[PDB]
RNA sequence: AUGAUGUCAUACUUAUCCUGUCCCUUUU
RNA sequence: AAGUGUAGUAUCUGUUCUUAUCAGUUUAAUAUCUGAU
């Protein structure tokens, strides 16, 4: 991401569910980054979401609330047909946060 | 130069297919997929006729097409494959007549990639999965799932990547409720990838790789693996389970193999050839096509070879293995592209080029004299086939489809106004001329000669229970006559007029009375022997009268009208009130009653000052106006009728105006039908009432897919027109012309253009028309073939070899094979060859059907293009210059030299000569005039010769092409070169030093196939990628000279036309209208761009584009900025094809579109609606 | 601001819609012909 | 008369970011 | 006379190669680096 370069996206083949995202980062784009403009819907993968990985945020990777989507810059694109954009990764950010 | 898209006529050509019940009834339907439009067909049972039941552009390239049926279901959904990367099941919706879209997914990405699924599709057969896979690196696996609401769910994806395997095709195991399997036939490119001595290059066969999806598992994996013996083309699943056995039967070259599952062996069976054919040994065979006619008692396969011989598969299974193949010469079929064997015994047959086929299917391929060649029966050599005409089907009818438009000519090449258009379309044996013209063809049943001066002309029926008409009234000058219809025509006298003067009108009042008006009065005859006579009173003359399913009005002069109940008894009362009208009524217009109602609400009356009013009908407002309406002409006639209804009314000019139908007047249209009177009629067919017209030309305008949509007729002017019904005439016109009588009947309600073709023997190149002589002569010329003497000569070679056998030697079957030459159109054209070609130059009448003149090339020679021009220092002689390539090839290897034989064409132009004969230098493909010149282009060389004694003297020359010299362009001064791999360049000559100079470039490339000159710096190009361009020059041109050039120009329109365009000469189409750019395809399709003439129409249409992107978006899950952008980028083109869908678009989306729009539903039906009177037809 | 354009607009609407009717009388003096 | 070098300061960009938790380690 | 942290970039200050050659790595080529006179 913009704000997260050192991150892994899933990249995982695409399924049949509905993702959300934490209201911390409510309308946020999955992939643009942005934040006006949405044109599609956001797909899950099938190992994304089993139980305790259902639910989550997709960026913000916490309790979803909002259905997330993804930018029209990206869907024009021809990025919103990737892969699953999960956030596997969890590093360079809110590492420290927790000590402070 | 802000175009605008019009697409006349669809693509007729069907490049899928499929057959089952997918409307949810016991009809079998077939969907059809084209180019770039889908169509679902529901032929008749009886008829034998096919009706488009549905048209649906796609808006995208439908790759693959595969039914699916759940388990316990009665009714086929369809899986929709398209370049995007979105598999869609869709599903039939018959109460609204739309494509419903049940489920859509997303996959890959967009574009035909080697890695994006969608060049294979396949359905299992139990229902419960299906399989899409690329050409390679790609395979998905959805499973399909039934709903507590018996909603087929999509579960998630399977994963089946497979790297460097190349999938050849995709087929279903046969599984009884067990552990589904799809089988591919794979091969492997990865071990090739690294063999530098070239040797494990071979040595590489394809695998039928059968994957398992376990259901427990829920994962896919390679169950099996076996390795055939050749490469394959096709695969067939036999069916499994308790009908038939598991299995694939796999074509290959010159072979089918059937390899079960399990422990089941190998059974091979070698593809028959033609006996003593004349096509090369060294060239195989393939299963073209193959289908299966599933049956609970037996199963077998109808399979098209690539001669088209129709073979009859069955499968001959022993107890648990399979015990043979045994095949059969069905029949022969033309080149195949697609099969589906329908219930009811009908084959539907769709080739790859020509109209379809449709046959019945009488003989089951057994309880003849053929023989039946099996997989025991040895063989070593192959089983020679006995050829033979259609002894096993019959054919019911052909869908016409105007196919490969080679070349294109929009002219007045006949005597009439309205312009014909010549297009060239077919593949050898298949030519067709079809000189296509915008109307209708009435099917003429029958005419016969009226005496005196006929009048008018109705058609009553006996009852409310008769299903064809009964009576048929003629109105002559001095008298009225009557005819019985019952298969017997001839005179009548007991039905009950006497009308022995002229009637105002005559028709049927109650479910079998009778009523009609003469001047002398109204007159109305029971179903019993009764006729009840009401005179006029007093000496007012009947002016007109118009009847309704339960009223009826008379009209007398100075406005006097007059009103007629039909009571419950039959009784028919009189109107209480004299209700006078402004002025003379010149014509009325009243309903019919309705199913709900009794009675009609308003009834139309127009004067003779030029103005109409509707009063109410009712009780509440008898003989009360409603409403007023403005008539700038002498009103001719009225007619209302419902498809929501509407009010149509002649004016004395040739022009009718038309607006909605409400209580007060809304809207109006007009077109000019004219240089006649507007008259009117009713008529009904399709199952829908419509307008039949009486002026210069029939006008028949009915609905088409919820649109009003109307052309002329194409026969003789009508005087009276009624209906006319019965069991050998359905729904036709019975009408009266000046002293004659025609009963004609038009079937053709897709609204389109009518034509009939001139066939040839080879495949066409391009068209000259004679400017003097008024005819047409093409260039036939096909590659892979032999001539006519060339097929002498190997006959008479293969006599020779078949007599020095000495077989009695005594055998006298030569004679057979030298004397009975097979239908090359039916039986197919035996030809071959790897460079051998064959050419013909043909003159052929237009306005006939004979070949004026005709001429034979060499074998080894090839035509490529051909032009008819004169000579600057010759006179009046306009030489026909044809230019021709000997040893030519496919392969990038062949040149050997080129010839411009110099045809004479004398004798009123209809005599060719090649008196000179100037050898070309690499491969001629142009030839055009340019200051009395021949331009000619000679590879990469373009030779401004000179007609000499001997040869064209090359009197000028220029080197600056890059590639081959594809298209040229001859302007006033200028000349447009189109590369094939270089885009257009204008180089200009100077005809006083005689120089060719490059005077610019274009920035972006194109494989330009055909080319027009816009205007004297504009130039259009197609695409062979499928694209449409138009470059204009600036107007900083340096005209006078003396990355890659200099100049450069810039792209002033960019559009995808969808199918590969490669006719381009748009002038002036429906005389009156504005020029535009006719556009033809190779899928049968012939469109016009016209340009939007006013900035805020431009601004409209944008709005409306902007808003149906989103609102009414296609099926196939593409884009309409991909869909326009795929090879390059859209530049300043409306798709008007997108804009259609507001007239079929749902009623919310309608009124989104409206607000969005800040205008009227109707307002925009409207708008769209001008731009197709004023730029068409 | 955009109410005058408004306006304006609908003026040029009017304007275009006469000279179109003017444009499909004078096709149809032609087809007469 | 451009540059390489790297302790030590300085401006900037990523619409960067403050309630984040042991909901999951319960191994002897 | 107040800002917290997570990654990266540039402009500032101080220092160094008149080593003649050969071979190699590396470089687009230099350069740098590695061994001998």
């Amino acid at each position: 991401a913009k704000h997260h370069p050192d991150l892994i996206f899933c990249r995982k083949q695409a399924g049949v569910a509905i993702g959300r995202l934490c209201e911390k980062c409510d309308g946020k784009c999955v992939i643009c980054d942005s934040y006006v403009r949405p044109c599609t819907l956001v797909r899950i993968c099938d190992e994304c979401n089993y139980g305790s990985y259902q639910g989550r945020c997709v960026i913000c990777g916490g309790p979803g609330v909002s259905d997330a989507y993804y930018c029209k810059e990206c869907t024009i694109q021809e990025k919103d047909r990737d892969g699953c954009p999960k956030i596997v990764n969890l590093g360079s950010s809110k590492t420290d946060l927790f000590y402070e | 130069m802000f175009l605008y898209n019009l697409t006349l006529q669809r693509a007729t050509g069907i490049s899928f297919a499929i057959h089952g019940n997918f409307s949810g009834t016991k009809q079998q339907e077939i969907v059809v997929s084209r180019g770039k439009i889908l169509e679902l067909l529901r032929p008749d049972p009886n008829t034998g006729k096919v009706h488009t039941l549905l048209t649906v552009e796609v808006f995208g390239v439908i790759r693959s097409l595969m039914a699916f049926r759940l388990t316990g279901g009665t009714k086929d959904y369809i899986v929709v494959g398209s370049d995007s990367g979105r598999i869609v099941i869709l599903e039939y919706q018959p109460s609204k007549n739309m494509f419903e879209k049940i489920h859509q997914e997303t996959f890959g990405k967009s574009g035909c990639r080697r890695i994006v699924p969608g060049q294979f599709l396949a359905v299992d057969p139990k229902g419960r999965a299906v399989m899409i896979s690329a050409i390679e690196k790609q395979k998905l696996v959805y499973i399909l799932n039934r709903d507590a609401a018996a909603r087929l769910t999509i579960s998630s994806p399977l994963e089946a990547h497979k790297a460097n395997t190349l999938v050849y095709h995709v087929v279903g195991v046969d599984v009884g409720f067990e552990n589904p399997m799809f089988a591919c036939l794979e091969m492997d490119y990865e071990e090739a990838d690294n063999d530098p001595t070239g040797e494990a290059a071979a040595n590489t066969q394809q695998t039928l790789t059968f994957y398992e999806l376990d259901l427990g598992l829920n994962h896919v994996v390679r169950k099996y693996s076996e390795p055939l013996e050749e490469h394959g083309n096709f695969l067939i699943t036999v069916p499994g389970g308790s009908d038939g056995p598991s299995g694939v039967l796999i074509c290959s070259e010159n072979y089918i193999t059937y390899k079960n599952f399990g422990d089941q062996p190998d059974i091979r069976c070698p593809i028959p050839r033609r006996r003593n054919d004349l096509d090369d040994p060294e060239r195989g065979m393939i299963f073209v096509c193959s289908a299966t006619h599933k049956t609970k008692s037996m199963f077998f396969f109808l399979a098209q070879t690539e001669q088209g011989d129709i073979f009859k598969i069955t499968l001959e299974t022993d107890e648990d293995m399979v015990t043979e193949i045994r095949l059969k010469y069905f029949d022969t079929v033309p080149v195949a592209a697609a099969m589906c064997v329908l219930k009811t015994g009908f084959l539907f047959v769709a080739s790859e080029f020509g109209n379809h086929y449709l046959y019945q299917i009488a003989h089951l391929g057994d309880d003849d004299e053929e023989p039946e060649f099996s997989s025991a029966m040895p063989l070593e050599d192959t089983f020679f086939f006995q050829p033979r005409p259609l002894k096993n089907l019959v054919l019911v009818d052909e869908l016409d489809s105007l196919s490969p438009i080679l070349f294109c000519q929009i002219a007045d090449l006949a005597n009439e106004d309205t312009p014909q258009l010549y297009v060239a379309c077919g593949r050898g044996p298949r030519s067709s001329l079809r000189v296509l013209r915008h109307g209708l063809e009435v099917s003429e049943m029958a005419v016969s000669e009226l005496p005196g001066n006929p009048n008018a002309v109705w058609t009553v029926r006996r009852h409310i229970e008769d299903e064809f008409d009964a009576y048929i009234i003629v109105s002559f000058v001095n008298a009225t006559l009557v005819l019985s219809i019952g298969e017997t025509v001839e005179e009548v006298t007991d039905s009950g007029f006497l009308g022995t003067t002229p009637t105002l009108s005559c028709s049927l009042l109650g479910d079998d009375a009778l009523v009609q008006v003469y001047p002398d009065g109204i007159r109305h005859i029971r179903a019993d022997k009764r006729v009840n006579e009401w005179k006029t009173p007093g000496k007012k003359t009947i002016v007109k009268c118009a009847v309704n399913q339960r009223q009826v009005v008379i009209a007398l002069t100075g406005g006097e009208l007059v009103y007629f109940e039909m009571d419950p008894s039959g009784q028919l009362n009189e109107y209480t009130e004299r209700k006078e009208m402004s002025a003379d009524v010149v014509c009325m217009s009243l309903a019919n009653v309705p199913p709900g109602e009794q009675r009609s609400r308003f009834l139309a009356v127009g004067l003779v000052d030029n103005t109409v009013r509707i009063i109410s009908l009712d009780p509440s407002d008898c003989l009360q106006p409603l409403s007023m309406q403005a008539l700038p002409a002498q009103p001719e006639s009225l007619c209302i009728v419902e498809m929501f209804l509407y009010l149509n009314i002649g004016l004395q000019n040739g022009v009718l105006l038309r607006t909605v139908l409400d209580p007060v007047t809304g809207d109006l249209s007009d077109t000019r039908t004219g240089s006649r009177p507007v008259k009117l009629f009713r008529v009904r067919m399709q199952g829908q009432e419509a307008v039949l017209a009486m002026s210069s030309r029939s006008w028949l305008s009915y609905s088409y897919q919820s649109r009003f949509h109307l052309t002329p007729l194409s026969y003789e002017t009508l005087e009276f027109a009624s209906g006319f019904a019965s069991e050998q005439c359905p729904e036709g016109i019975v009408a009266i012309s000046t002293n004659t009588l025609r009963i004609l009947a038009l079937e053709k309600l897709g609204a389109v253009f009518n034509q009939v073709a001139f066939p040839l023997q080879y495949t066409p190149r391009k068209f000259v028309i004679h400017p003097e002589s008024n005819n047409l002569i093409i260039i036939e010329t096909d590659h892979n073939a032999y001539t006519e003497a060339t097929k002498a000569q190997r006959k008479q070679q293969m006599a020779e070899e078949m007599v020095e056998a000495a077989g009695e030697l005594a055998a006298e079957m030569a004679a057979a094979f030298l004397n009975e030459n097979l239908p090359e159109s039916i039986f197919g054209a035996p030809k071959a060859g790897n460079g051998q070609w064959a050419s013909v130059i043909r003159v052929m009448n237009p306005i006939q059907g004979n070949t004026l003149d005709l001429v034979q090339l060499e074998q080894n020679e090839a035509a490529f293009s051909v032009a008819v021009c004169r000579f600057s220092n010759t006179g009046e002689d306009w030489y026909v210059l044809v230019g021709v390539a000997k040893d030519l090839i496919l392969n990038p290897r062949s040149v050997a030299g080129g010839f411009v034989y110099t045809y004479k064409l004398v004798n009123n132009g209809e005599k060719l000569e090649f008196l000179h004969k100037t050898p070309v230098e690499e491969v001629p493909a142009a030839i055009a005039p340019f200051q009395g010149r021949v331009l000619i282009g000679v590879g990469k060389l373009l030779r401004v010769y000179d007609l000499g004694k001997k040869k064209l003297l090359r009197k000028c020359e220029n080197k600056h092409i890059a590639n081959y010299i594809s298209g040229i362009q001859t302007i006033g001064h200028r000349v447009i070169v189109s590369d094939v791999q270089e885009s257009f360049i204008w180089v200009r000559y100077k005809r006083n030093e005689n120089q060719l100079i490059i005077f610019a470039d274009d920035t972006y490339p194109r494989w330009v196939t055909t080319a027009s000159l816009l205007d004297y710096d504009t130039v259009a190009g197609a695409d062979k990628f499928g694209n449409i361009c138009v470059v204009r020059l600036p107007p900083n041109t340096n005209d006078e000279v003396d990355n890659g050039a200099s100049q450069k120009a810039e792209v002033i329109m960019n559009y995808h036309v969808g199918e590969t365009v490669l006719s381009l000469q748009k002038t002036t189409l429906i005389p009156g209208g504005s020029e535009s750019l006719v556009y033809t395809t190779l899928s049968g399709g012939i469109g016009i761009l016209v340009p939007f003439t006013s900035h805020e129409d431009h601004d409209f249409f944008q709005h409306v584009e902007m808003h149906l992107r989103s609102e009414h978006p296609p099926l196939c899950g593409r884009d309409h900025l991909s869909f326009r952008s795929y090879y390059f980028p859209v530049k300043n083109v409306i798709d008007g094809d997108l804009c259609e869908q507001f007239n079929s678009m749902e009623p919310n989306k309608q009124k989104n579109v409206s607000e969005e729009l800040d205008r009227t539903p109707p307002e925009v039906s409207k708008k769209l609606e001008d731009i197709r009177t004023r730029y068409a037809f | 601001e955009t109410i005058r354009r408004q306006l304006e607009l609908e003026k040029k609407k009017k304007q275009d819609l006469d000279d179109e009717e003017k444009t499909a009388k004078f096709i149809e003096e032609q087809v007469r012909r």
